[PDB]
């Protein structure tokens, strides 16, 4: 179950996602947690004093942002997303996300089509490392992309 | 007997006159004719006001005054009667033609039905009696309808439930508004009232057309007048229903133009691939046709000729047929081209010119086709191009057509759009609709964003509109929460419409988020749609929204257009992104757009004009100034390129119309052969451009002008009917008016720049500095307008910051959500609704204020080609054509580009309004207006002709205002603000002459004595307003300047500045000092608050403050803190009777609605016939509203205080919006003081210009040494004859009181700590502390006396002081000063160090010895601890002074502490120790975690109930932790300051309050029964009973920043610091 | 205090480095046909405003630091500025790199009124 956090609604939906996970082993992910600093706090003791099933799983997505409490950080595990370091890893990274069945369709010129495509999406996100030089701007060239 | 006619003729009228009435549907007889009704009362209700100016009004106005009262009764009922017939029928149509309601809401059904039998039978009686005045005069009638009118409201707005299940049924109705719905629901059998309505669910569709009977729907019409005919036609009487036949309209529409589209692309198709194409026949097939569907059966015939032709190159050596389709292209834009050359009717016109915009492209694309060697339908240069393909053979007509661009394939929505206009298909825009495109088949978003005019939204609707779908725009802002985007979906979804979100990054961060997750769900529905196993005969697709499950139409999509670029603006999360293809639109095609439009237009140069006028807004973007109000981007091009094709058409019909009266000779091919086209663009530039301009960039535009457009020359119109009514309008404002270069000229030219941009502009800014003559051309022209054109000319002026946001646009309930209209959208939606005739009147809507993005930007889709206010409840209410939205505004600085370039400006210079300009009104005022309410006008007249010398240019007092520029003043210096003082001042000396003469019977003033008394006066005058906000030293050199250039005489000492001298009646210069006595203060008076020792500064002041004040102007006492601005505005209002001052104490957190409670409480609400007028209760008083810290109230980013806009707004118009119920209230007998600090003292801010110019300011600063001398030396006389052996020791005492206080202010200043502020209010509390302690003594020695003067001295300047140094100097320097002044004394019994002082082992305030006092406190504290907290304490040294502090305060009324110190340092438990000590109950609120602001307004009343009515001491002890809200400090503030919160008491607690006062008076032994009497006692005794005791950790940034929330916790609590144990 | 005497040396410096005159552009009939007198005239014109504002507010942060004019709360925004090197935002007037802080931006503000002197200098000396 995933659920935006800025809502109302959202904070309600959160709670009853997650009280009915931890009964049934249910998988609950919560985007953009940082947007709400101060329900993060009363989340955290929530979870403290919780024993809930062994399948269960909470994720929380949020920007690295400073109002992110300390508490909340020291209770869970941290997973930091970025920029692949180099353009071997952000090829090996692109080829992992894509599942093998796409690339290895009937046209066998597809495979050689997804590596020129890994290469470029590497350079372009690699000549960001670059602010000025790699281009005039820091464009938010992604996964979507 | 000519007023005896119109009596007769108001008589007869009314005896015949009746409601006329009309059967409806069976059930009673309605009234029509309400605009006969309501023009025929008013027209009598003027001729009865004209003919009281009459002079033979007297002896008919007791008959007059009866038909007034009689006509404005009749405006009164009707005025309601009107809104109760038009909401009862609605109402019961909806109650009657649906059974359901009854059991869905029984409770609302039955009420109705009540109210409904009330109605008939009111209806029966207007039957019977169907004559006005036989209704006027039913008993009770007027209240009845009062009755009616509230009561059918509730109704209404509880059927909220009822309407939204009702939009389900047709879901185009989730784009209109409750009360509409009501009247289309209601009204479902007059049809003829739903025409309104149409244009809100639908994209062009304004109307439709009906049979005679009204029972089948015809057809569908557009607000240009296209019309289309169904071809099967719907009929209302077998599906009755509203929401049935509707629904059929709506698919009749789409079926009919798919019908029609294939009987056009039949015949368009013989156009295509022809050789030769006559004219007469294709004109036949445009004006056939619908002008969507003529651009699309053009679209389709072009792109199955480059189809076939790419089909026959397949072997790619074979010739080009191409080239034939570029040649049937060419051919047919030669015919579009020469049509539009001549004249032609505006519709056809129109069409003519979306065909050439369609035709440029696919010239351009298929040159290019042709340049890059296509051969290959399968190409991707034909492929990426928009293709449109026509299926004849498909069974279903709505899919016959099939759009496709790149691997994107759409239907063809059709939905009827009207004639939209269309966009110039530039390379950018082709960009953009191939990325959207590609966006729609991946079922995703479209996010173009870029810099505002770049195209971004009208390319949205432009795709939109190209494939047939119903695009909705929307302006968002931070009211578009997850609750309403929902909504909105959850309308699009069902309709099947394109939702294009325009500023959707204006949301907050936390609603993005959340509407993630509304848009992704969609989203997913979409893909099931695309799925080729689903099947369309299955379960409908549907998404989850707002709980709910909700059928998604394939055709429906999500746009958002945003500004990345500018500050403030939320980021979107990333998951919200993924959802959307972003496109940068950043550099629009200009030459393209520029070139297309006025080929299309009909310019046969539109080539080379296309190449000089863009690269002529470029150069007018470097070479011309920088200033904030220029813009020279698209909006602006586009702005003159369509006036371009306006100013040509209106010259050719003006060519032929001098043809007509010359020869028979129209030849129209050849005219437009002679027709100056650069002359044309270079008007539509000048009437667009040059009003911006500030002057020194007129001649640089048009020598840029002469550089581009060589030999042409821009003439203005001479609009000699305008002028000639600007020049009457003028001389009836006695307003200045000119012609060219004579005084007025330029302020006219203003006037007549803003006519011009009201014909061109729906939305205008007037930007200028204050004091420009803004609002004077505006209102000028308004009235012009009315009696050049005959239209009437209403203006609603709106402060937009003078309210919240919320209170100007509306508000949507969080729970219930109800949806609540703010003052500017009730204003539009009223004129709308047309219930008064709204729409036949010239309706200009000023917004008269500052202007920041916050709240403009909700109006950018109302000021673009949209002309659409969205509202966040999904509402979309359309400008009117009458309507103008404009902006009287002083500057732009925090206006975005987004806002300067949708507005038209016109820009105004403070040159453009002459000093002499104001000098003439000021005349032409006083010799026409009498100033009593003639011998007063008399008066006037001869001073105006003595004061008329002065008054001409380069005259006395123009040179004494540019010399007061030069010098410093304690604020701004303005021009209106000195001249509006001086204005104030002169008509005060008109007075004074009337006064003499009632003085004297017998000799009025001659015109010697007359004379020789207005140019001194006016002399006095002039140096108070423009030197009196400055100090002495400026004071007095301006009055240097004065007596060089003056030839008034003037007083002849040596060096005595003129501004101590006034002017006697007499005409003769009299000393100030005259006025000054050394009086002799009654002994038990002083340094009492009510006294005042006469001063040089006191007496001046005082007649200057009388001044302002008795002509009721708004003044500000402007000086240091404690310098004399309360003490002498309150003298001067001792002089003035008539007047009651009211006390408010501003914070930084002071909003307007403090001053609302102030009017709730002192003044009434009263219906009138002119409006809602706001007067003080007490009859017969002016009410002086008194703010004593007037510009600390918090500056917002964009440098507005909202409570400083709303004293504007209340002074320069004379009243404020009443955000209840969105009604102008008018201020009567009300009057404005503010007193302040200099706006460089910290958390000062300066007051905005446009509030000066009405608030003349005078400066009041702290005494001198020699002015201290005497007002205490005076004090010290009195209270030293207490003791007689004392007298001698009076002059010492001052001089030893003067030296240490000059010396304590000098050593600590507010540098050091915020609180080091001394003043003479510290003088008066030193005097009143050694009267106090000198009253129960028969005699003291000399040494006795210091000691008390030691002793107060160290409570006075020591006991605030943070650092052990700064102590340790006051000890030592009253030991210095003391000796100085009082030799031969004993120093050890004198200046014991220990200095203590007590009533505690005594009956009297005597010293106390300490270890007698240690004894004492050790005896009590037992007690203590057995009766009210067993906490023992350690008595240390520190703890008895502490405890002997605390006890002065509360023996002293109005006796407020602030304790300053650690934590655990005793603060709360010395203050209760002593309360208990001095009988003080101890009061402390029970805060805890759900402690709200309530909570505190409820224990608040608790401790004024005790303290007011019980006459019960209470310590009040609250610490700086209790505060969990600012809101609690601004109640303290008014507590601490006025004993009293103006609105603490409301409702039921103000009764309970009165009744406890009535009880508590009487056991007082006082007469008091008025309510008003009840709680001045009230006040009182709060004010001698409540002890406030404040309780803080030090903290330099936290006590720095406590003096702006609470000023009162600085200047009136006593501050002691604690500190930390030492 | 320290930083009363250590910015007073820094304002005093910076008054000695900046330029002190700047003559507007004198407006001719067949002057402002000239399109490189338009927009030099703009440079000067906007140059000199900036110049004047500058110079007097660096001289009262010296008076101020002398003790002879009391700090104001214009002074106190600016002198936190100052003491903290950041450039003053009433200060920046003409588009600048980010990050760049007071000490550089005031000798590039002395070097761009030279060349504005000198382009002022050969317009009233010789001419547009
Ligand atoms: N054409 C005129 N001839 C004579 N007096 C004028 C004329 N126009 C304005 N005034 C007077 O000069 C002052 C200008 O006030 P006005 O309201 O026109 O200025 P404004 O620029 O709109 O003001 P603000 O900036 O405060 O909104 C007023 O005292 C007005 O009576
Ligand atoms: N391709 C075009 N053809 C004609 N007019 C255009 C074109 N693109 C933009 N405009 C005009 O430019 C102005 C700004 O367009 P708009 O869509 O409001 O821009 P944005 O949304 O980027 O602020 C409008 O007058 C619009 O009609
Ligand atoms: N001429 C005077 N006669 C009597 N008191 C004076 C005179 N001049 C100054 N004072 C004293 O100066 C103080 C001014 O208080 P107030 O009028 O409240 O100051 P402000 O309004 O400037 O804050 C009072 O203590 C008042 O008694
Ligand atoms: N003079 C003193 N001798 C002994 N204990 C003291 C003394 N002053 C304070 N305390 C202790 O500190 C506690 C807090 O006192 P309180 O008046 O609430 O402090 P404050 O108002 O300074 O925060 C008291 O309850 C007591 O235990
Ligand atoms: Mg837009
Ligand atoms: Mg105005």
């Amino acid at each position: 179950t995933s659920i935006a956090i800025g809502s109302a609604e959202g904070f309600n939906q959160a709670d009853k996602a997650i009280n009915t996970a931890v009964k049934s082993g249910r998988w609950v992910m919560l985007k953009n947690v940082h947007l709400a600093p101060g329900w993060l706090m009363q989340l955290e003791k929530k979870l403290h004093s919780l024993q809930p099933h062994a399948c269960f799983r909470l994720f929380l997505t949020m920007e690295i942002n400073p109002k992110v409490p300390v508490n909340l950080l020291r209770a869970g595990r941290i997973f930091v997303f970025e920029p692949p370091p180099g353009v071997k890893a952000n090829m090996l990274r692109t080829f992992s996300s894509i599942p093998v069945s796409r690339i290895c369709k009937s046209p066998n010129e597809r495979a050689r089509l997804y590596f020129l495509l890994a290469w470029f999406h590497a350079i372009i996100q690699e000549r960001l490392r670059y602010a000025p030089l790699g281009w005039s701007k820091k464009y938010e060239f992604g996964e979507s992309d | 007997m000519a007023l005896e006619e119109f009596l007769k003729q108001i008589r007869e009228v009314w005896n015949t006159y009746e409601l006329d009435l009309v059967n409806y549907q069976n059930k009673c007889r309605l009234i029509r004719g309400w605009d006969d009704l309501f023009n025929k009362v008013k027209e009598h209700i003027n001729s009865v006001s004209a003919m009281k100016l009459s002079p033979y009004y007297k002896v008919f106005e007791e008959d007059a005054l009866s038909w007034e009262d009689k006509l404005n009764r009749i405006m009164a009922l009707f005025d309601v009667w009107i809104d109760v017939q038009r909401r009862w029928v609605y109402l019961e149509g909806i109650f009657t033609g649906s059974a359901d309601i009854k059991h869905l809401l029984p409770v609302e059904t039955q009420r109705f039905q009540s109210i409904s039998t009330e109605f008939l039978a009111l209806m029966k009686k207007v039957s019977k009696s169907p004559l006005v005045m036989d209704v006027l005069n039913i008993q009770g009638v007027q209240r009845s309808l009062e009755r009616l009118a509230d009561l059918l409201g509730k109704i209404q707005k509880a059927l909220g439930e009822y309407l939204e299940r009702e939009r389900s049924s047709f879901p185009r109705f989730y784009f209109v508004g409750d009360e509409d719905l009501l009247e289309i629901i209601g009204n479902s059998k007059n049809v003829a009232k739903l025409q309104k309505h149409f244009k809100k669910m639908f994209a062009g569709v304004s109307s439709i057309i009906l049979n005679e009977d009204n029972s089948v729907v015809l057809g569908i019409s557009s607000r240009e007048g296209e019309e289309v005919m169904f071809k099967t036609p719907v009929s209302i009487t077998e599906h009755p229903k509203i929401n049935e036949w509707l629904t059929l309209v709506e698919k009749e529409m789409r079926v009919t133009l798919a019908k029609l589209l294939a009987e056009s692309v039949t015949e368009v198709e013989i156009f295509g691939k022809a050789t030769s194409i006559d004219p007469n026949t294709y004109i036949t097939w445009i004006d056939k046709y619908q002008a969507q569907l003529v651009v699309l059966s053009a679209q389709i015939a072009w792109s199955e000729n480059v189809e076939t032709a790419l089909s026959s190159m397949g072997g790619g050596g074979d010739a080009a047929p191409l080239h034939s389709v570029l040649s049937n292209v060419e051919v047919t834009l030669n015919v579009l081209a020469d049509s539009v050359l001549m004249e032609q009717p505006p519709l056809r016109r129109r069409k003519l010119e979306h065909l050439i915009t369609e035709l440029v492209h696919q010239r351009d694309v298929t040159r290019s086709l042709i340049k890059s060697k296509i051969d290959n339908a399968k190409s991707f240069e034909w492929l990426s191009q928009m293709r449109f393909y026509f299926d004849p053979k498909q069974t279903d007509v709505l899919q016959q057509l099939s759009i496709q661009m790149a691997n994107a394939k759409f239907n063809y929505g059709f939905e009827y759009l009207g004639v939209q206009d269309k966009l110039v298909q530039t390379p950018l825009t082709d960009r953009c609709y191939l990325t959207m495109t590609q966006a729609l088949e991946a079922r995703l978003g479209g996010s173009p964003f870029g810099p505002a005019g770049t195209g971004k939204t009208e390319s949205v609707k432009a795709l939109g509109h190209q494939l047939g779908r119903f695009v909705l725009v929307f302006n968002c802002d931070e009211t578009f929460d997850f609750q309403a985007m929902g909504r909105i979906f959850v309308g699009l979804c069902q309709v099947g419409a394109w939702g294009c979100f325009d500023e959707f990054n204006r949301l907050e961060e936390r609603m993005l988020s959340a509407v993630s997750q509304q848009v992704q769900c969609i989203q997913e529905a979409l893909r099931e749609h695309s799925n080729p196993n689903y099947d369309k005969t299955s379960a409908p697709i549907t998404c989850e929204l707002l709980n709910k499950q909700v059928k998604v139409s394939p055709d429906m999509a999500i746009f958002i257009t945003m500004n990345p670029g500018y500050a403030g603006r939320s980021n979107l999360p990333d998951n919200l992104k993924k959802l959307f293809r972003s496109l940068a639109m950043t550099k629009p095609d200009r030459q393209l757009i520029a070139q297309v439009m006025l080929y299309s237009q009909g310019f046969r140069t539109a080539e080379v004009l296309a190449n000089k006028i863009v690269p002529f807004f470029k150069l007018c973007d470097e070479q011309l100034s920088s200033q904030s109000h220029y813009d020279f981007g698209l909006r602006a091009l586009k702005s003159v390129l369509v006036s371009a094709g306006n100013v040509k058409r209106e010259r050719i019909q003006k060519i032929k119309r001098e043809k007509e009266e010359r020869g028979e000779a129209v030849d129209e091919g050849e005219i437009a052969e002679n027709l100056p086209e650069q002359e044309i663009l270079i008007q539509s530039v000048c009437e667009t451009m040059v009003p911006k301009l500030v002057a020194e960039d007129i001649p640089l535009l048009f020598s840029l002008l002469s550089d581009v457009f060589p030999g042409v020359q821009y003439h203005r119109g001479e609009m000699t009917a305008l002028r000639e009514e600007l020049k009457k309008v003028c001389q009836e404002m006695y307003l200045t008016y000119g012609d060219g270069e004579e005084v007025g000229g330029m302020w006219v030219e203003k006037v007549l720049q803003l006519y011009q941009i009201t014909q061109i502009n729906h939305g205008l800014m007037m930007v200028g500095p204050s004091g420009s003559g803004k609002s004077m051309a505006w209102r000028v022209l308004l009235k012009a307008l009315e009696r050049l054109e005959g239209v009437e000319g209403v203006a609603h002026i709106i402060d937009p910051k003078a309210i919240s946001k919320d209170h100007l646009y509306g508000t949507l309930d969080p729970n219930t959500r109800e949806w609540t209209d703010g003052l500017f959208t009730h204003v539009l939606r009223k004129i709308i609704d047309s219930v008064r005739g709204e729409l036949q009147k010239r309706q200009w809507i000023v917004f008269d204020g500052d202007v920041d993005p916050e709240w403009v930007e909700n109006l950018n889709s109302v000021l673009d080609d949209n002309k659409l206010l969205t509202l966040p409840n999904g509402e979309r209410l359309s400008l009117p054509p009458n309507v103008r939205i404009m902006f009287e505004v002083q500057d732009l600085k925090y206006a975005t580009l987004a806002t300067v370039s949708r507005c038209g400006m016109v820009w105004f210079s403070e040159d453009v309004l002459s000093t002499d300009m104001i000098f003439n009104n000021f005349l032409a005022r006083l010799r026409s207006i009498p100033l009593d309410e003639s011998p007063m006008l008399q008066i006037q007249r001869d001073a105006a002709t003595i004061m008329q010398p002065y008054f001409t240019s380069n005259g006395l007092v123009t040179k004494a205002l540019e010399h007061a520029f030069q010098l410093e003043h304690i604020m701004d210096l303005t021009r209106l603000r000195c001249l509006g003082s001086l204005f104030s001042m002169l008509h005060q000396a008109c007075r004074n002459v009337a006064q003499y003469n009632a003085n004297h019977p017998d000799f009025p003033m001659q015109i010697e004595q007359l004379e020789r008394y207005i140019q001194r006066y006016l002399v006095y005058a002039i140096l108070w307003s423009l030197s009196g906000d400055s100090r002495l030293k400026m004071r007095a050199e301006l009055g240097e300047y004065i007596r060089r250039i003056t030839t008034v005489p003037l007083p002849t000492a040596p060096n005595i500045p003129i501004i101590d001298y006034e002017v006697s009646i007499s005409g003769e210069w009299s000393p100030w000092q005259a006025k000054v006595p050394q009086i002799e203060v009654e002994t038990h008076k002083v340094a009492a608050p009510d006294v005042v020792v006469p001063t040089l500064d006191t007496v001046r002041h005082e007649a200057l403050l009388y001044t302002w004040l008795a002509e009721h102007k708004p003044l500000v006492l402007c000086g240091p803190p404690g310098s004399g601005k309360t003490m002498t505005l309150f003298s001067a209002l001792r002089a003035l009777p008539d007047m009651e001052v009211v006390g408010l104490n501003f914070s930084s957190a002071t909003t307007p609605e403090l001053l609302l409670k102030t009017f709730d409480h002192y003044c009434e609400y009263r219906r009138t016939p002119n409006g809602v007028v706001l007067a003080p209760v007490q009859l017969g008083k002016w009410l002086v509203l008194f703010c004593d810290e007037i510009n600390l109230p918090d500056m917002d980013k964009y440098g507005t205080q909202r409570v400083i806009s709303f004293i504007r707004q209340m002074v320069e118009h004379g009243g404020f919006y009443r955000t209840s119920d969105q009604t102008w209230v008018k201020l009567e007998r009300i009057q404005f003081v503010g007193a302040c600090n200099p706006p460089t003292d910290p958390g000062r801010k300066p007051l905005s210009h446009r509030f000066l110019r009405h608030v003349p300011v005078v400066y009041v600063d702290y005494p001198g040494p020699a002015s201290l001398t005497q007002i205490y030396g005076t004090f010290n006389r009195a209270m030293l004859r207490l003791i007689p052996s004392l007298r001698t020791y009076a002059e010492p005492l001052t001089a030893a009181m003067v030296e240490f206080y000059t010396m304590s202010q000098e050593r600590f200043t507010q540098d050091t700590q915020p609180h080091y502020i001394y003043s003479p209010r510290e003088m008066t509390r030193w005097v009143r502390g050694i009267f106090e302690a000198l009253r129960p003594l028969e005699t003291l020695p000399v040494e006795g006396l210091i000691r008390i003067w030691a002793h107060e001295a160290l409570r006075l300047f020591q006991d605030r002081l943070v650092e052990d140094e700064e102590r340790r100097w006051t000890d030592e320097n009253i030991d210095t000063v003391a000796l100085k002044h009082f030799p031969n004394i004993d120093r050890e019994k004198a200046m014991s160090r220990p200095i203590l002082y007590s009533n505690w082992l005594s009956k009297d305030y005597i010293p106390v010895d300490q270890e007698e006092l240690r004894d004492y406190v050790k005896a009590r504290l037992k007690v203590f601890y057995e009766e009210e907290l067993d906490v023992p304490l350690v008595l240390f040294n520190e703890v008895l002074d502490h405890v002997l502090r605390i006890d002065r305060i509360f023996r002293q009324p109005q006796g407020h502490l602030l304790l300053i110190g650690v934590s655990g340092a005793g603060k709360t438990t010395l203050s209760r120790f002593v309360a208990w000590m001095n009988g003080l109950s101890v009061y402390q609120i029970k805060v805890h975690r759900k402690y709200t602001g309530e909570d505190f307004d409820e224990d608040l009343r608790t401790v004024l109930r005790r303290s007011g009515c019980k006459n019960e001491k209470i310590a009040f002890i609250m610490d700086e932790s209790n505060v969990l809200d600012s809101g609690f400090l601004e109640r303290m503030n008014t507590l601490l300051a006025n004993g009293e919160v103006p609105g603490l008491f409301e409702g039921d607690e103000y009764a309970t309050l009165m009744t406890q006062c009535k009880e508590g008076a009487q056991k007082e032994g006082l007469m008091l029964d008025s309510h008003e009497e009840l709680y001045k006692w009230f006040t009182s005794q709060v004010i001698r009973n409540l002890h406030v005791v404040f309780t803080m950790n030090p903290s330099s940034e936290g006590l720095k920043d406590r003096a702006a929330t609470s000023p009162a916790l600085f200047n009136r609590c006593v501050l002691n610091w604690f500190g930390d144990w030492s | 205090p320290a930083w009363m005497r250590t910015l007073h040396t820094t304002a005093s410096n910076w008054l000695h480095l900046i330029p002190q005159t700047l003559s507007h552009l004198k407006r001719t009939v067949e002057n402002i046909k000239d399109p490189l007198f338009r927009f030099f005239e703009r440079e000067v014109k906007m140059g000199a405003k900036l110049l004047q504002d500058v110079r007097q507010d660096l001289a009262d942060v010296v008076q101020v630091c002398e003790g002879k004019k009391k700090q104001t709360n214009y002074l106190r925004t600016l002198i936190n500025e100052l003491v903290k090197g950041i450039l003053p935002r009433s200060w920046s007037h003409y588009t600048v790199p980010a990050g760049m802080t007071v000490i550089q931006w005031v000798s590039d503000f002395s070097e761009r009124i030279k060349q504005l002197q000198n382009i002022s200098l050969a317009a009233a000396s010789g001419g547009a």
